[PDB]
């Protein structure tokens, strides 16, 4: 899917949206194209153990630095594991392997965490994939996750992009917070502000990036 | 950042 919203991406920045006409960014929101998934909070601890995020159900996942996967459904006891070699396994909170106790901890005083100490990303908005993978740049984390929709979050600013290529259309956060869902055909069509035009920039230099990350 | 938006 990563190749089909790289497809798409190329488009929409090839048609110049922002350069030139009367940009009328409104025509071009949809908000059937919604998001169900996205990141809503991380904590980067890849130093020692892995990415820890929560996503917009409250559900709490993390990447090891191991290549493995834990998830807690948002019930807070209901968990999937996902090794290295994809071998997906079922169990909860109460009754786990003991071999999994470690990264069950873990995961519980990430939970801990985000849920005390970080907000919400959309959280005025009314919406089970795991992450595949993750990088940072100097200026944002890029969040690929396993239903093929990719998170990016901007540092700085603290502007998000939610790319469903699925839906072939991208959520934008600004930084007042506010939340509009664009067809990206549509953007083609009506144009957009030269901020979620560069912002598009850089989401193709990241999906590429992605691309030829992979393995 | 070691974590997002507080």
């Amino acid at each position: 899917h990563l190749s089909d919203m790289l497809q798409q991406l190329h488009s929409v920045n090839a048609s110049k949206p922002s350069e030139r006409g009367l940009v009328r960014q409104e025509e071009a929101e949809d908000p059937a194209c919604i998001p169900i998934f996205w990141v809503s909070k991380w904590v980067d601890y890849s130093d020692k153990y892995g990415l820890g995020y929560q996503l917009c159900d409250n559900s709490v996942g993390v990447l090891f630095n191991d290549s493995t996967r834990l998830i807690l459904y948002n019930d807070g006891d209901s968990l999937q594991y996902i090794e290295r070699d994809g071998t997906e396994s079922y169990l909860t909170v109460s009754s786990h392997p003991n071999s999994l106790m470690k990264k069950i901890t873990l995961l519980k005083y990430f939970r801990n965490y985000m849920s005390e100490h970080l907000l919400k990303a959309g959280a005025n908005i009314t919406p089970l994939p795991y992450l595949r993978t993750w990088f940072r740049t100097r200026s944002a984390i890029i969040l690929h996750l396993s239903n093929g929709s990719v998170q990016i979050n901007f540092f700085q600013d603290h502007t998000k992009l939610i790319l469903c290529p699925l839906m072939a259309a991208v959520t934008y956060i600004d930084e007042k917070r506010d939340f509009r869902t664009y067809r990206l055909s549509l953007l083609e069509e009506y144009g957009c502000c030269k901020e979620l035009a560069s912002r598009l920039r850089y989401a193709r230099t990241m999906v590429d990036k992605l691309l030829s990350s992979r393995s | 950042x070691l974590h997002s938006t507080m």
